[PDB]
RNA sequence: GUCGUGCGUGGAGAGGGAACCCACU
């Protein structure tokens, strides 16, 4: 649903970058890894914590309820 | 609580928030302190509160929280925010038809 | 103690009456969580 | 049934409509700037009002920048001119709203009733830990104090105790909900209310869902529908009017869409309106008027209480409802006012049962009073209000459909308050206006530059020519030579006996006459500190004076009652000129004698009027908004029989208009000159000035 | 550079199978 408070390997905090990490992708055209580097994600577990997750949150609030 | 995540899983996304820590040593465990109902003297008690309005769905953050016990001067408990734009953690998103009430004692 | 799945609306339902929402036509008659106190933890 | 369902939607999308991002844009803006602009975005963003619109999303995208820049610029006039008196509350829990914080706080009944709170007002908090308690609080320590946050106030509930739970609904982005810690003091003031601004932005965001939104985006009325002339014939007898007041009230009944009807002063604008009306409830049907001034609604409200004439001219009173309060309202159409007539329709243990009881009465009275409104509402036939008013909330809860909708002097009002009481399924709109009356009371420059002020009646008029009326019947011919042959150069022609029955007894007197020029030889005018107002003590005696010469000399001879008006482009002026009156006469001015504003007189109509010039100073250099043509013409197409202008020669000779109406005024020997007590013999002071300054 | 404007609420006890379709060691 949400993207992860912490990464599951490290703990590093994630969640905060999400939107800054979806609006690099859509306002500034970036490529995953640029956009990643940018936001100051150095070890990869937290960049395959980013990029491999899915906003089904979104597809929830679709719904009436 | 009425969104359409979990009691369980909306309590265990808000346990993994960073709050603020800098006055830890002056902060007392609970187990150890003679006290009753979670006492401030051992715990800080937040409340969250959010819900949308007709549209645009609302996204909770940290910086929703906001602290209700006395922390007699100590800077202690307050919520981390460490992005450019300052919105802070996302927590969850609410419906115009979704509401969401709830405290956390940490 | 009773609320309509699309209306969404209150309605307080007795024993030996219709279990069918008065604005609309439907009637799965969903029920609001209950009003006890409720404690979860993250762990 | 589809065609039902869908205008049943559409009805329900313009009357509800979402408020947020008015809200979001507003509260984002900061209190303490100063600057002609909400923001420092580049100027290219805001553009002229387009003649022709592609589409609605084109209108509204230019429409919505020109609407943020009035409500920043009546904000910073609030803010400068109008002082409330600031307040203190506590800070509560804080609730996640759609990009909103809502905060409760508790505050006292009595401070409330004091500042006038009401669910639909703006306020702007501050934090000021050095504050004194001691010290006096006021608008100026909000613009000293850089911590200023916007807020709007959602709701008020009464608490036990005295205890007003306050919700105040603020951006989230705004820093300042750092200081919202709980129980803390922050000092609330209001600012400004957004009622009108709320429904003009509804009527924005709605305006694609309008019936007329394509006419009104394409500025193009209805081509004229030929119709016989027997039947204008028949409504020109059936209402006594002339030939084209009859063939433009034809054409607009006869055609749907936009009619315009562009009639100068005194050409019976309001009675064409009023026999409109008459037509239409002759051949159920509800009519909703609209005038932008509140003077205009209560004087056609008081003009139908005399009657209205159908086709084979019997007259029939049908049931006016006036949507508005008391206090605005005039006290002579009291009556008509909705809330009286709702009044006239219907008007341990123990302790706990007799609360229960009171709580149970108190509700059936006020579910007795919803239904006896609702009846009121649905009964009557002719709905008179204004513009902002006309989008009450009654009204959209209701639901009522308004087929005929009339705009009164569609010239002083913008496109949206102009389309506001259009979103009630309007199909048919008649506006009444001419173009050369006193434009939208905008307080923007800015806005004006960039076509703001530009009514729809103008927009309209540009694209296509509306029915003219050339023929007046108010003006006395000898007041009417200047404004005709100045403002209109012709093409307004007197009416056959207008001077003969305009003949008045204090006419014969010298001092006073149907048109005459005052010059206050010794007259100041001292400028308000807070609301920039200027207002001279001297016009006001001076008018006192002639008043008070008048009632002497025709007493008894002549009734005065609702026939003496004065008019001064002040506020500040004209609230000293009455209570002034009050001082010196009594009670006798609350009848006898009218106080009003050059804009807000705009379409009254009396026997005597006086119109009070403000700059009476020379050394000022400056004449201010009184330069413009616009504001002259209205001002002298008040009187009806007696004109009297107030001011100083010398200050108003510097600019170009006043010059020429003092020369024109030379001409006809009505030039005078005045100053304190120079109508009386016994002071001989002021028969020595004027004998000096000639 | 000062102009309009919207609203009146006190102890106690206690019975269900046969078949079909999948999966794991
Ligand atoms: N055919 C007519 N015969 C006599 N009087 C008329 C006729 N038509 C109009 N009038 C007079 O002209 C006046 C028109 O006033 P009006 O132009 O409506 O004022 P305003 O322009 O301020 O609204 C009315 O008071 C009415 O008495
Ligand atoms: F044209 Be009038 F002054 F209303
Ligand atoms: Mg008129
Ligand atoms: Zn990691
Ligand atoms: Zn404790
Ligand atoms: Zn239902």
């Amino acid at each position: 649903m949400i993207v992860p408070v912490r990464c599951f390997s490290c703990g590093k905090v994630v969640g905060d970058k999400w939107e800054s990490y979806l609006n690099l992708l859509q306002e500034d055209e970036l490529d995953e890894g640029t956009a990643l580097s940018r936001l100051g994600l150095k070890r990869y577990c937290c960049r395959r914590m980013i990029l491999t997750h899915v906003d089904l949150i979104e597809k929830f609030l679709r719904y009436n309820p | 609580n009425t969104t359409v995540l979990a009691d369980e899983f909306i309590a265990h996304r808000l346990g993994l928030i960073p709050l603020q820590s800098m006055d830890i040593e002056q902060l007392e465990y609970s187990r150890d302190c003679f006290c009753e109902d979670h006492c401030d003297k051992c715990s800080v008690v937040l409340t969250l509160q959010a819900f949308g309005e007709s549209e645009s769905t609302t996204n909770v953050y940290s910086k929703d929280l906001v602290i209700v016990s006395n922390l007699m001067g100590r800077n202690i408990g307050h919520p981390i925010i460490q992005d450019k734009e300052g919105n802070g953690v996302l927590i969850c998103k609410l419906r115009k038809g979704q509401e969401l009430k709830l405290t956390c004692v940490a | 103690k009773y609320i309509c799945a699309e209306c969404s609306s209150k309605l307080s339902l007795s024993r030996t009456d219709a279990v069918r929402c008065k604005d609309c036509g439907h009637r799965i008659l969903l029920k609001a969580r209950t009003k006890r106190l409720v404690q979860f933890e993250a762990r | 049934a589809e065609l039902a369902k869908q205008e049943l939607e559409h009805m329900r999308k313009r009357l509800n409509v979402d408020m947020n991002p008015l809200y979001e844009i507003i509260l984002q803006w900061d209190y303490t700037r100063n600057s002609e602009y909400p923001d420092d975005e580049p100027i290219g963003n805001y553009s002229d009002v387009k003649d022709f619109f592609n589409s609605p999303a084109d209108y509204q995208k230019v429409m919505k920048p020109l609407l943020l820049l009035e409500s920043w610029q009546g904000l910073c006039s609030s803010r400068d001119r109008e002082d409330y008196k600031p307040f203190s509350i506590i800070v509560g829990n804080r609730t996640a709203v759609s990009d909103f914080y809502d905060v409760y706080a508790s505050v006292a009944k009595q401070v409330i009733q004091d500042c006038g709170i009401s669910e639909s007002d703006l306020i702007v908090m501050a934090y000021l830990p050095d504050f004194r308690p001691d010290k006096r609080l006021s608008s100026d320590d909000f613009k000293k104090a850089q911590h200023t946050c916007l807020a709007k106030v959602r709701t008020l509930k009464n608490t036990k105790g005295g205890n007003v739970d306050v919700t105040l609904r603020i951006h989230r982005n705004h820093s300042f909900s750092k200081f919202l810690t709980l129980r803390s003091e922050i000092y609330c003031v209001k600012v400004m209310q957004m009622t009108t601004i709320e429904r003009e932005y509804s009527t924005l965001e709605g305006l694609e869902y309008y019936d007329l939104v394509g006419q009104i985006l394409q500025a193009k009325p209805s081509p004229p529908v030929n119709v016989d002339a027997a039947e204008i014939e028949t409504v020109k007898k059936s209402y006594k009017l002339n030939t084209s007041q009859a063939e433009a009230i034809v054409n607009s009944v006869s055609k749907e869409g936009f009619s315009l009807i562009q009639g100068p002063p005194g050409t019976g604008k309001t009675k064409t309106i009023l026999g409109i009306i008459g037509y239409f409830l002759s051949t159920k049907q509800k009519i909703l008027i609209c005038a932008p001034s509140n003077a205009a609604v209560d004087e056609i409200c008081l003009r139908l209480k005399s009657g209205v004439y159908d086709k084979q001219g019997h007259q029939f009173k049908p049931q006016l409802v006036r949507v508005g309060r008391s206090d605005v309202v005039n006290v002579a159409i009291k009556d008509l006012t909705l809330e009286e007539l709702v009044d006239k329709r219907i008007g341990g243990r123990d302790r706990d049962e007799m609360r229960e009881k009171n709580s149970v009465n108190y509700r059936n009275r006020d579910l007795d009073r919803r239904n006896a409104q609702a009846h009121i509402l649905a009964v009557s036939d002719i709905i008179c209000s204004t513009l902002s008013g006309s989008a009450h909330d009654v009204l959209a809860t209701m639901g009522i459909k308004f087929d005929t909708v009339i705009i009164d002097e569609a010239c002083q009002c913008t496109e949206l308050s102009s389309i506001i009481p259009l979103r009630y399924g309007g199909k048919r709109c008649i506006m009444v206006g001419d173009p050369n009356q006193l434009p939208p009371t905008v307080l923007s420059g800015a806005a004006s530059n960039f076509k703001y002020n530009q009514s729809l009646f103008v927009r309209m008029e540009k694209n296509s020519s509306p029915y003219l009326l050339d023929v007046q019947y108010r003006m006395h011919p000898s007041i009417s030579k200047f404004p005709s042959s100045e403002f209109y150069q012709g093409r307004l022609k007197d009416g056959p006996g207008m001077d003969i029955l305009n003949k008045r007894p204090w006419h014969q007197l010298e001092p006073l006459a149907p048109y005459k020029f005052f010059d206050i030889i010794s007259g100041r005018q001292e400028q308000n500190a807070k609301t920039m107002s200027y207002t001279n003590m001297e016009e006001i005696r001076v008018a006192i004076e002639l008043v008070d010469y008048l009632f002497r000399k025709f007493d008894n001879k002549i009734d005065f009652t609702g026939k003496i008006g004065i008019i001064s482009p002040y506020r500040e002026q004209m609230q000293k000129m009455r209570k002034e009156f009050a001082r010196y006469f009594g009670g006798m001015i609350n009848k006898s004698i009218d106080f009003n504003t050059i804009d807000g007189f705009q379409g009254q109509e009396k026997e005597i009027i006086l119109i009070s010039c403000v700059r009476a100073d020379d050394t000022k250099s400056s004449v201010g908004f009184l330069k413009d043509f616009r504001r002259m013409n209205v001002a002298l197409t008040r009187a009806k029989t007696s004109i009297w202008v107030l001011g100083h020669q010398r200050s108003l000779a510097k600019s170009k208009l006043w010059r020429d109406l003092i020369e024109d005024a030379k001409d006809r020997s009505c030039l005078a000159y005045a100053c304190s007590g120079f109508l009386d013999p016994r002071n001989n002071r002021a028969q020595s000035i004027l004998r000096k300054f000639n």
